[PDB]
């Protein structure tokens, strides 16, 4: 499971990235 | 009229967070608990006393009371909103159960320490004069979390005789390892049996299908699993939080929808427009009476073959039509079937938008949700029952994790799980008997 919340983690790097 | 939150477990303890999250959102209070409101001499348009405390320095503290057993998890929220939650309501234990354990110790450690949070209730309920009843939070698969909330559950009703308690209980998904925490979800379910007056059921294979349909690039999200759980429990409770004409009570849309306690058990779904792409499948209420009937949009995986429909209830949140609603529910009529003995129980709840969030208004948009009471339901049993119907003879890696009241002793074991299954089937019965117009 903690790789899984990384990878939500993840998701949500590339969502701020998107909104900057 | 108060309503008071509890939350057992981490999926509880992320639920409530992402709950409290919207409904701060929603109320415009923010990560400090402060009005975010220019001037404060205004009147508002809403009541936020039913979920929310109010001080003489403008702060608000929510009425939830949390539950826990490593506090690590449960300082995050603490961590993302300070001041905003109180301290003295949540619980934490010590040395208590196993990572991921049965629900036995979890039983235990509640039945040990069921005085103080008895006593922290109390002096939560005294703080305000109109109680109206209780909401709990949790899921069945986890062991101790789930049996923090069947004892708890217990307490309040054999307690509390003239208040509501309404669940919300998470269910996982189909998989491999789950074949020990249905084991310990079957006897989790007693308790929702007797007790519960009013329940819904979550599961995670129609959150993660709605997750992959809505939001891009999807591999893991519970959080919006959370997310989704958070949005529909929101707009279940709009209709109080925001007063309306006809509905300012749980009572009241809880009388139309549950019949004799022993059908109890409702099944959710709404429209994609979500509340966190957004913008697209929101065309007008006429579509969305006719998605709401979409088994796609059902939060539980279900089949499609002439549904069973006992009640239904639909809300809409937004500038609505009455023609569209008129022809929409003209047609519903004729293509939803309900069985014969009883009426047409079909109801529409039209609220009302938040004046407080810098919303895009368009002069159409709207959104929608519906309950409705299912004999389908049934199914998300009996894909947990035939596991253990195959298993539970040999037990040989079922009777390490001691599953029960009682140390080592499994004749006491074997009879209370005996009794689950019997009411289990006894509730099976039930609703084939319903189904199957014997009454007729
Ligand atoms: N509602 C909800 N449930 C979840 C989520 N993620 C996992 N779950 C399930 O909730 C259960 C919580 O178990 P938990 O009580 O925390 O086990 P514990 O850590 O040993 O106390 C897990 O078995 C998961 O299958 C989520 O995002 N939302």
């Amino acid at each position: 499971e903690i790789k899984s919340l990384k990878h939500e983690i993840k998701e949500l790097r590339k969502e701020k990235n998107d909104t900057l | 009229g108060e309503i008071i939150t509890l939350q057992a477990g981490q999926c509880g303890n992320h639920v409530g967070k992402f709950l409290w999250s919207q409904l701060a959102k929603e109320h415009a209070i923010g990560t400090d608990g402060l009005s975010q409101l220019p001037d404060s001499s205004t009147e508002r348009d809403d009541d936020t006393k039913p979920f929310f405390r109010e001080n003489s320095r403008n702060k608000f503290t929510p009425r939830a009371i949390m539950m826990d057993s490593e506090p690590s998890v449960i300082a995050d929220v603490e961590n993302t909103f300070r001041g905003f939650f109180d301290p003295r309501n949540t619980w934490v234990a010590s040395d208590g159960a196993s990572a991921g354990n049965s629900w036995a110790n979890g039983y235990d450690i509640g039945t040990r320490n069921q005085d103080d949070i008895l006593n922290k209730i109390d002096k939560e309920i005294d703080s305000t004069d109109n109680f109206e009843g209780f909401q709990l939070l949790h899921s069945v698969a986890g062991g101790t979390g789930s049996g923090l909330g069947s004892n708890l559950l217990e307490a309040l009703c054999d307690r509390y005789p003239k208040k509501i308690l309404t669940t919300y209980s998470v269910f996982p998904a189909r998989s491999s390892e789950v074949v020990v925490q249905s084991y310990n979800t079957i006897l989790a379910l007693r308790r929702l049996i007797e007790d519960s007056d009013a329940t819904v059921v979550f599961d995670n294979a129609s959150l993660l299908n709605i997750s992959g349909k809505v939001f891009r690039n999807p591999n893991i999200d519970l959080q919006h699993t959370n997310q989704l759980i958070s949005t529909i429990i929101s707009s279940v409770t709009n209709s109080i939080r925001f007063p309306s004409y006809m509905y300012s009570s749980m009572s009241s849309i809880y009388s139309t929808l549950i019949p004799s306690p022993e059908l109890h058990f409702l099944s959710p779904s709404f429209t994609p427009f979500t509340s966190d792409d957004i913008a697209h499948k929101g065309h007008s209420s006429y579509d969305v009476m006719l998605d709401l009937l979409d088994p796609s949009n059902s939060l539980v995986s279900t089949a499609m073959n002439n549904p069973t429909y006992f009640n239904v209830y639909n809300t809409i949140i937004g500038n609505v039509e009455p023609r569209q609603i008129s022809r929409a529910m003209t047609k519903l009529q004729q293509r939803i079937k309900f069985p014969s003995w009883s009426s047409s129980a079909m109801h529409v709840n039209i609220g009302r938008r938040s004046p407080y969030l810098p919303l895009q208004p368009n002069e159409n948009e709207v959104s929608g949700m519906m309950l409705s009471n299912m004999s389908t339901v049934v199914n998300v049993f009996e894909n947990a029952c035939n596991t253990f119907d195959k298993v539970f003879a040999k037990g040989a890696f079922l009777n390490n994790y001691n599953v029960g009241d009682l140390f080592q002793s499994m004749q006491n074991v074997q009879d209370e799980f005996a009794e689950s299954r019997e009411v289990v089937q006894s509730l099976m019965e039930d609703y084939v008997a319903a189904e199957q117009d014997s009454y007729l």
